[PDB]
């Protein structure tokens, strides 16, 4: 439905132009290497991985991190401004340590997504939307991320887990809070794409290099 | 027996991914082990014109969706330098719901993409190549760039590829979470770090793409599926399916199906045929089968009645008014709220829409507002031939296909299910008086 | 329906009605009617002048 | 020379190549509907208000950015055209607020007018409309964005009239907003402009507010002494 | 020869900078890169 989310930014103790953020000697370098793969003569072609870089070091996007991102690669701040407004996986706003976005569109919706997003719900004792007090984790609906065919799934901090039951979320979340890694994938006994008995399909070994070449080659 | 009738039954000795499933090694030595990399230089100094003639008489067409003829697209590109350079651009955004084929092209074969990357910028002359992964896959990019490093080192890629004196490189670039970055002008604009809006058509990527250059866009399945064509010759390839509709596809079949999976089969396959022997047949028996959407959000909805002899490529669903897209099958069955289902991808491409054109940006909320009404049934029947008109509004008045990827699913459902909303409309009215 | 005196009227908050978009001064067939308007202190788009010369007017 | 023939409605006419059908139809005397074109800015195509019928085809082109080719029979006033300009008007219309008797552009309005012109008279939008928040840019410009069309004819201004790149488009979809996204005057030299290209009520003049109806006016044309430009 | 087991645990143990990194390792296999003969488009 509704966003929820302005795009005007208002100045706040915590999120202001003054606001500390500087990239470390190792993410400059990782940023140079980014700046080197296009044409010297269009460098804010950068702009899009950059900004995730600064993301991926401060958990969030302040303005001052749109301004120093700006400021490095010789963009003007409204593009930049534009840019972490336009893409829905920049987060302009602290989220919590865990990020846990459960897939609600149609193929999901069909295999019961509501089911976890209910026991999500129960289990942390927060609406969609809302981050936690602890602040480890926070929730939101996402739109399709790909893995309909392992649905219900959801993606935990760029870890996928599908084939979701209550149960399974239960467990993930429960051992997530606990310091422990989940293995991210589904939770069927499939751990792929294949169908979930059977292997119906690529069952005979497959074959080498030269197998079925053409002539004159 | 010429001009084969039936389709639907191909052996693994005829499957291109032979790793779908990721039972093999993803690496460079288990992609030697399957085939691939094999005998690159040879095909690379056959020409560019070697390797369009092989494409154009395979009779493949973009797996991206809207099934354009690939050899004619990639000559398109054939043209003499300028002092511009050229590139071509990898389409592996997967924004489609149901569509799930290209995430595991990239994580469990990507040797197979990077090898039709050189395959595909030698044909077009490009410098260098450039794949756009969409920003969810992190896993999945960083095993591409694992492979990406492996063929720098065999020296299968960059410096005098292979022997055959050719530089060529390939760029990973990731997005942040945005649909209609998919689409080919918008991907080339969130290259260039600007919003995923797309550009007016014409000019043509072919001859303004990225960074002012000519560059094509083509989806990973087209890429990945070019350095076995080549090999195996395009008369290989044009024997499976119909005449215009050759080749193979991966199908993505998910809803109410019993095992909802990916697989590999030959085009003109029955739907039923593909459901019940890969997908393990429809939850409850084929009798329990409401509807199906047979090629991912943006195609229409057939009952179960079309069904029942409707054939898997372009023209058959075409003459279906139903249309392939990205062959991503969506099961409902008779327990489906149908109005619901529908609604919620109006939803999704509410909020996929990228605002630029004033068809989109406002007729599409205008028809989401109009489907949640009418889920609960507070509308009037009037107001159905109301909403088919507004959808006529969009279609074909946008810049990009977005609008009618949004249009056509409520014109299928008012095709096919115009009771359904009109006793729901009844039963609210009786309902609040 | 009866056009007699003519009458500027209010809100019940006592907020006049008037905005000051001069249609009834376009309207008039007698150019019976003159507005000049400003913003109010307050922001609000208000008149300063409203004649209505009733020699002029056809009621 | 390289001159090409076109026909607008059958009538012939020779054109320089990269000539666009708006040109070709203006040639002719004919101004094609417009909201996002300005013939001194950059071409951007998203208002899709001029969208005409070419003959023997079957999706209309936006005459503002289509090259015209050779032998093209362009439609001016066929059903196809009449009908996109009726929908692209209503989407127009649909979420604009109900401002006219209080709304500065009132008189003036290229909305109002290419509403009465190429619209339909009636409206069948059932819902609620959006209503976005004010923008303050500075003391000149008097911002008032419920009626922005999101043409980003501003934009463009700024980028390439002006060369302030301080104005932009956040957010996306029904909610995309034109603005700066932080508290910032758009001051320049040549600011003021942005009110003239704003085709609505969405920009206007703020020491003009409220004071006159562009009906009433008396124009007299003269010349500017406030410096040497004349 | 098996069709057993997963082949694909390796992205169990990748972190949030491992795509960088990579790319990092890679800055050095590529060629020059072109130039439009600008510093950017505004100058
Ligand atoms: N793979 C996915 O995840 C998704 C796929 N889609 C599919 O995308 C389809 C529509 O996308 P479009 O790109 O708008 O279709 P399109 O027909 O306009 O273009 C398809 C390709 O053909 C080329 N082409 C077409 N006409 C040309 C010409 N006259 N000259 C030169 N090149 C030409 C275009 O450059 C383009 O690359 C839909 O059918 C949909 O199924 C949609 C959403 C997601
Ligand atoms: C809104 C929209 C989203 C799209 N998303 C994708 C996508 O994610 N992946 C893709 O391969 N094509 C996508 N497409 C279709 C592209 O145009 C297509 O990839 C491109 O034409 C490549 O052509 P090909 O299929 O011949 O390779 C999208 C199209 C639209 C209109
Ligand atoms: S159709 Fe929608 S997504 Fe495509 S350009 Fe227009 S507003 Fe953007
Ligand atoms: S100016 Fe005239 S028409 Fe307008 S609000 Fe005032 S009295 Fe009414
Ligand atoms: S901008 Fe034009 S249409 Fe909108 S309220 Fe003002 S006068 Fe009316
Ligand atoms: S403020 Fe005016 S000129 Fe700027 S985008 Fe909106 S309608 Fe166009
Ligand atoms: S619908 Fe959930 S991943 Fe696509
Ligand atoms: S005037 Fe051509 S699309 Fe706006
Ligand atoms: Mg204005």
């Amino acid at each position: 439905g509704a966003g929820g989310a302005l795009f005007v930014h208002r100045d706040t103790p915590e999120n202001n132009p003054d606001t500390p953020f500087d990239f470390t000697p190792e993410n400059y370098k990782r940023i140079e290497a980014i700046v080197k793969n296009y044409p010297e003569g269009h460098k804010a072609a950068a702009v899009l991985p950059v900004l995730d870089l600064a993301q991926r070091q401060n958990g969030w996007l302040p303005i001052s991190a749109m301004n120093k991102v700006a400021e490095i690669l010789q963009v003007p701040p409204m593009r930049v401004y534009e840019v972490a407004t336009f893409y829905t996986m920049y987060n302009r706003k602290p989220v919590g340590k865990y990020h846990i976005q459960v897939c609600t569109t149609t193929p999901c919706m069909l295999r019961n997504s509501d089911s976890i997003l209910e026991a999500i719900q129960k289990k942390l004792g927060i609406k969609v939307g809302e981050t936690t007090p602890d602040k480890l984790f926070t929730l939101i609906e996402v739109e399709c991320l790909g893995a309909c065919v392992n649905a219900p799934m959801v993606q935990i901090n760029d870890n996928y887990y599908e084939d979701l039951t209550p149960k399974d979320i239960e467990e993930i979340i429960d051992e997530l809070k606990a310091g422990k890694i989940p293995k991210p994938g589904p939770r069927s006994g499939r751990f792929s794409c294949e169908p979930a008995g059977g292997l119906t399909s690529l069952t005979e070994p497959p074959k080498g290099p030269g197998f079925g070449v053409q002539a004159g080659l | 027996a010429p001009k084969k009738t039936s389709f639907g039954s191909l052996k693994d000795e005829d499957r291109i991914f032979t790793n779908l499933y990721g039972r093999h090694d993803w690496r460079l030595k288990g992609a030697q082990s399957r085939g691939d990399w094999y005998k690159t230089k040879e095909i690379l100094l056959k020409g560019p014109d070697w390797i369009l003639g092989e494409v154009k008489t395979s009779g493949l067409r973009g797996r991206g969706g809207a099934g354009f003829p690939t050899g004619l697209k990639w000559s398109f590109m054939n043209k003499p330098s300028d002092g511009r350079p050229k590139y071509l651009v990898v389409n592996a955004d997967e924004g489609e719901p149901g569509t799930c084929k290209d995430r595991e092209i990239i994580r469990h074969d990507p040797h197979k993409l990077v090898e039709g990357c050189l395959v595909g910028g030698r044909a077009m002359g490009a410098r260098a190549a450039y794949i756009y992964i969409r920003g969810e896959f992190y896993n999945e990019a960083s095993n591409l760039q694992v492979a990406i490093r492996e063929a720098y080192e065999a020296g299968l890629i960059g410096k005098n590829a292979c022997g055959s004196g050719y530089d060529f490189d390939v760029f990973v670039v990731r997005g942040a979470g945005a649909y209609i970055c998919g689409e080919e002008t918008a991907l080339i604009e969130s290259i260039e770090g600007k919003q995923g809006k797309p550009r007016l058509k014409p000019p043509f990527p072919a001859d303004v793409g990225v960074f002012g250059c000519p560059t094509t866009v083509a989806n990973v399945e087209t890429v990945a599926v070019s350095p076995t064509i080549c090999r195996r010759g395009g008369a290989w390839f044009a024997s499976f399916g119909r005449e215009r509709n050759s080749g193979t596809k991966l199908f993505n079949i998910s809803g109410h199906v019993n095992h909802p999976c990916t697989v590999e089969e030959e085009m003109s396959v029955p739907l039923k045929e593909l459901i019940e022997k890969h997908a393990g047949g429809v939850i409850g028996g084929w009798d329990n089968l409401l509807a199906v959407i047979p090629g991912g959000s943006s195609t229409p909805l057939i009952p179960k009645s079309v069904c029942e002899t409707v054939l898997m490529d372009f023209d058959a669903l075409v003459q279906a008014q139903t249309g392939l897209g990205t062959a991503a099958v969506i099961v409902m069955d008779r327990s489906t709220d149908i109005v619901k289902a529908i609604a919620r991808l109006i939803e999704f491409y509410k909020h996929e829409s990228c605002g630029q054109c004033t068809p989109c940006r406002e007729g599409v909320d205008w028809m989401n507002k109009v489907m949640a009404r009418f889920v609960k049934g507070d509308a009037r029947p009037a107001e159905i031939d109301s909403l088919w008109e507004i959808s006529k509004q969009i279609e074909g008045h946008t810049i990009c296909a977005l609008g009618d990827g949004a249009a056509w699913p409520v014109q299928g459902l008012i095709r096919h299910f115009r009771p359904e909303l009109e006793e729901r409309m009844q039963q609210f009215a009786l309902q609040h008086q | 329906r009866f056009r007699g005196e003519h009458a500027l009227r209010r809100y019940p908050s006592g907020e006049e009605r008037c905005i000051a978009c001069k249609l009834c001064e376009a309207v008039c067939p007698a150019q019976a009617i003159t507005i000049e308007a400003e913003p109010r202190a307050d922001g609000s788009r208000r008149t300063t002048r409203y004649d209505i010369d009733m020699t002029k007017c056809i009621y | 020379s390289n001159l090409i023939e076109v026909f607008v409605d059958g009538q012939s006419v020779m054109v320089e190549p990269g000539t666009t059908v708006l040109q070709a139809c203006e040639k002719v005397g004919m101004q094609i509907p417009r909201f996002c074109y300005h013939e001194r800015l950059s071409v951007a195509g998203n208002c899709r208000m001029c969208l005409v019928e070419i003959e023997k085809a079957p999706k209309v082109v936006a005459a503002c950015a289509m090259p015209v080719m050779k032998g093209w029979n362009i439609l001016t006033n066929s059903e196809k055209s009449k009908k996109a300009r009726e929908g692209v008007m209503e989407f127009l219309l649909a979420n604009h607020p109900l401002d006219c008797p209080i709304c500065d552009q009132g008189g003036e309005c290229d909305l109002q007018d290419q509403s009465m012109m190429f619209g339909s008279d009636r409206s069948r939008f059932l819902e609620g409309k959006r209503a976005v928040e004010d923008k303050n840019i500075g003391p000149l410009v008097k911002t008032i964005m419920t009626r922005c069309i999101q043409c980003t004819r501003c934009i463009r201004f700024a980028s390439e009239i002006a060369g302030v790149d301080d104005l932009g488009t956040t957010g996306r979809g029904n909610d995309m907003q034109v603005g700066t996204y932080i508290e910032k005057m758009f001051m320049s030299e040549l600011s003021g402009n942005i009110i003239d290209i704003c085709p609505v009520g969405a920009l206007t003049s703020k020491p003009y507010a409220f004071t006159a109806r562009p009906w009433e006016t008396r124009k007299t044309e003269s010349i500017d002494v406030m410096d040497a430009v004349g | 020869f098996d069709n057993s087991t997963y082949r694909n645990l390796q992205h169990h143990e990748y972190s949030t900078y491992t795509f960088l990194d990579l790319n990092v390792e890679l800055s050095k296999f590529r060629m020059p890169q072109p130039s439009s003969g600008r510093q950017s488009p505004r100058h």
